DNA sequence: ATCGAGAATCCCGGTGCCGAGGCCGCTCAATTGGTCGTAGACAGCTCTAGCACCGCTTAAACGCACGTACGCGCTGTCCCCCGCGTTTTAACCGCCAAGGGGATTACTCCCTAGTCTCCAGGCACGTGTCAGATATATACATCCGAT
DNA sequence: ATCGGATGTATATATCTGACACGTGCCTGGAGACTAGGGAGTAATCCCCTTGGCGGTTAAAACGCGGGGGACAGCGCGTACGTGCGTTTAAGCGGTGCTAGAGCTGTCTACGACCAATTGAGCGGCCTCGGCACCGGGATTCTCGAT
């Protein structure tokens, strides 16, 4: 069996015990630990790809590419307050134009 | 060499910038600007390279630089 | 919910929301914009286009593409109400 | 030899868009991000401890790391799927 | 002949230039520049190849993130012009 | 004999010079504190404060305004304004990246 | 047994003269009357990112009395670092 | 056993190289922590810590007071470019501002 | 109970620059957190350094390069200098 | 414009106090000083990716002209904000009281580090299909006089 | 305001190539089944510092009133930067080829975790006195309405 079996999981949470071993973050770490954070990644994983493929669906691209990750970002609050020092690589800029530098 | 940094170039930055009208004397004003910048970040990377007794800048050195400064940069790491 | 999901929607003459409001409009209800005139699902305009039956107008009348208000897109946006409604209830061509 | 995320990016990335693939710089992008929110979430677990003079990182020093790291509904929903999983995986 | 007033082609390359994502910078200059930089702080320097695009890649968004502030500036002063004092009020409100 | 009156602006310049010499905390000590007791009962009721806990929160309160009015100032001066508006602190904010 | 009855608007316990002070102290000479009502939104909101992070390290402790570490954390971690409670 | 002799002592220094190492360890910053580092750490800090005093006494000797009060170490910090580089986005406790008056607010 | 602190060496410290000048409480409480802070700091980037190059050990290395990386210019430079100098001595 | 009041500031000096420097116990954490296992320093090898350099294309940078719309110095004038006198209200201080809960000690048992054995997961690396990059012609979307 | 022209744009259709999705073999790390000892959950006791409350003084806040100087609208005009052309150069590309050095491998020894016995160093408390704060009175500075 596996322990991303158990919590019905994707993400990988036996590498993701190790990692928290491995990494020096403490002394000792529970079992229920590596399984809350897994979830926790999972969850913002699929959040942003949600946004993402939408981002690629209101386009005709098929794929994700890193402007769609940009513009999902940038386009969401708590994903632009969580993110707001991040740089993409590829991910150019949202259109924005200043209302005062427009015609009449 | 820093007026490589071509005026059509910067003037392409500031127009992703939503820029309208530039000054001229913004280009000279923005090579220096570019030029600490730049120093600052090569300085860590090449004080994490040499750090690891390499001699050539990894990519993970850039990012390590620009994580440090707060300029997280995703898609290199 | 997006009520325009497929639609195109041609803009006509003078507007009181300017043209990227009704295009943010059209957007947020998941239509489509255009200029040309025989192509639309929906006409907008005020009511001097068809006052008027200005050229381009009778292009859409000859087209019998349903003309609709500029403010009858705020309703869409604002309510329940059936698209049907929103193009009957709410209409300015004699057409559509 | 190089471990990574990508595999479990792409298995979140078939529930969420089945039609859809993910080119190979944004699954870069991808690693990226995880290694991030995982340091951040991490690092504020260890210095939870620390501040109670706790030895272990449990499920309640992540339940307040990630209350700490995410803003508003992204901070509650979290809780709730970290909640779920632990709930499902106790038995 | 025909010709765009001021500002409208400068509108159309805002447009242009946001909405695409390559680097704008000519590759081998910026590269040039690097290298002097780094020679200082150590002689007889290498990079990765991917190393110098990380590099492009944060100036390139380090500069468009202080330009957008730059603008703000000069929107701020009743300009649309920026100028150096943009710049430098800019970079003394972030504190740089 | 009108009586004496500084000219405007000239006490203003001078409260600057004894507003920076001094190092009071300028906020009323217990208005403070009932706005932070007010605040807190949104995220825990019945909560309890160490007296020092409320002095550190109002020393950033002040420090976080003072730097933010410094920045405001620069935005004035910048526009040709002496005077401070609501659109500095925007600005200010804005390009801080607060908002 | 005891309680307090909820605290009401102690928002506008900010005085006009003390939001002068600080601006003085900023070396700001002349204040158009819009500025206050604007400088106490600001407050409040930095006030509820600070305190709400407090409280959290105080929830964590299984405490019920906020201490001055819960604050400085709060503020270590929002980059405002503050020395003197510390230690 | 020879006589007890501080690790401080041995390297010329004030700070306790023993704390020091005591904390590197129990800090769980790694593994394993090498005989040097509480050594080349506390030195360090204990530089910082010299160079800080050694403006702030000046401060408060300008000044005329004979004892450091915090007012003293916000205005040695924000006189150094250097020290207000490492500490931009600290604030000190009963500190106040520099003395400062953008030029243009003077009369004329 | 016993808590600890930095505050007799900062005293040292202090009758070394200055033999003349006293201390706050106060000033002295915000030594101590700034004690805290700059070794919390150089740590935290020492840890990272080892991390990042696969060594278990934070040695002497790790620190003297944590501090070309945290400390500014001129101020770097001197720390490194002591850093240095100390651990010759303390190697004899 | 240079010159008298006058108002606030900066400056002596007697008081008198409580915060800082010092001194003493003494508890414990730093040191002394013994194993021993392994992190990592070092040597050797190997192969890949960075640097060098070459010739040709053609995109991009440059230099030039020109005109227009912008920046901005100037004036008016309107009203807001500052400075100053009065009223009032609540902040502040001292002191009083109860008891919530923060800090501590002491148990005991849950669980998590740790070892060993097993096997399936997930990586490296083949490979063929098709998403989307690159035209290429096309049908708009919107700008600029000219009316 | 409309309207025509033009010209820059986003749009269908067609190819085609190289990137990604999937299939494979395998090797190493997770996971199953132990063990055992110490981390931290829970109880119980203490006392401290917090929260509530009261009465009195007087500092600050709120308020009202001028009035002058600042914000900001309007505007005349000098110029500096946008748009566009013809010019030229250096970036790019795809080539080759070299070799430094990043990377993995194998050995072994230097050191740093570990334990334990030991003792002076740093902390917790009690002082006591002098640096500072506080008026009280004083001289100096700077401002303003005269000129």
């Amino acid at each position: 069996k596996t322990r991303s079996s158990r919590a019905g999981l994707q993400f990988p949470v036996g590498r993701v015990h190790r990692l928290l071993r491995k990494g020096n973050y403490s002394e000792r770490v529970g079992a229920g630990a590596p399984v809350y954070l897994a979830a926790v990644l999972e969850y913002l994983t699929a959040e942003i790809l949600e946004l993402a493929g939408n981002a690629a669906r209101d386009n005709k691209k098929t794929r994700i590419i890193p402007r769609h990750l940009q513009l999902a970002i940038r386009n969401d609050e708590e994903l632009n307050k969580l993110l707001g020092r991040v740089t993409i690589a590829q991910g150019g800029v949202l259109p924005n134009i200043q209302a005062v530098l427009l015609p009449k | 060499n820093i007026q490589g940094i071509t005026k059509p170039a910067i003037r392409r930055l500031a127009r992703r910038g939503g820029v309208k009208r530039i000054s001229g004397l913004i280009y000279e004003e923005t090579r220096g600007v570019l030029k600490v910048f730049l120093e600052n970040v090569i300085r860590d990377a090449v004080t994490y390279t040499e750090h690891a007794k390499r001699k050539t800048v990894t990519a993970m050195d850039v990012v390590y630089a620009l994580k440090r400064q707060g300029r997280t940069l995703y898609g290199f790491g | 919910d997006k009520p325009l999901s497929n639609m195109k929607i041609l803009t006509l003459g003078k507007l009181s929301r300017n043209k990227d409001e009704v295009k943010a409009m059209i957007e947020k209800l998941g239509g489509k914009l255009t200029g040309t005139a025989n192509k639309a699902s929906l006409c907008i305009s005020t009511k001097k286009e068809v006052e008027k039956m200005n050229k381009k107008m009778e292009e859409v009348k000859e087209a019998n593409i349903r003309v609709v208000s500029e403010d009858f897109l705020q309703d869409v946006s604002a309510s329940t109400k059936s698209l049907q409604e929103l193009f009957l209830a709410h209409i300015l061509s004699p057409w559509g | 030899r190089k471990e990574s995320y990508s595999i479990y990016v792409y298995k979140v990335l078939k529930q969420v868009h089945p039609d859809t693939g993910i080119s190979s710089k944004a699954m870069g992008i991808m690693n990226s991000f995880v290694n991030d929110i995982f340091e951040r979430i991490a690092g504020e677990a260890s210095r939870l401890a620390h501040y109670n003079k706790r030895s272990t990182i449990t499920s309640r020093e992540i339940q307040t790391a990630v209350r700490l790291l995410l803003p508003g509904e992204l901070a509650k929903h979290a809780v709730s799927e970290g909640t779920k999983a632990v709930t499902k995986y106790t038995s | 002949p025909h010709r765009y007033r001021p500002g409208t082609v400068a509108l159309r390359e805002i447009r242009r230039y946001q909405k695409s994502t390559e680097l704008l910078i000519r590759k081998l200059p910026f590269q040039r520049l690097v290298r002097e930089i780094a020679q200082d702080f150590k002689t007889d320097l290498r990079f990765q190849s991917s190393a110098v695009m990380a590099l492009q890649e944060a100036c390139e968004a380090y500069l468009v993130g202080l330009f957008e502030d730059t603008n703000l500036c000069a929107i701020h002063a009743k300009r649309v012009t920026i100028m150096p004092k943009d710049i430098q009020l800019a970079r003394r409100i972030r504190g740089e």
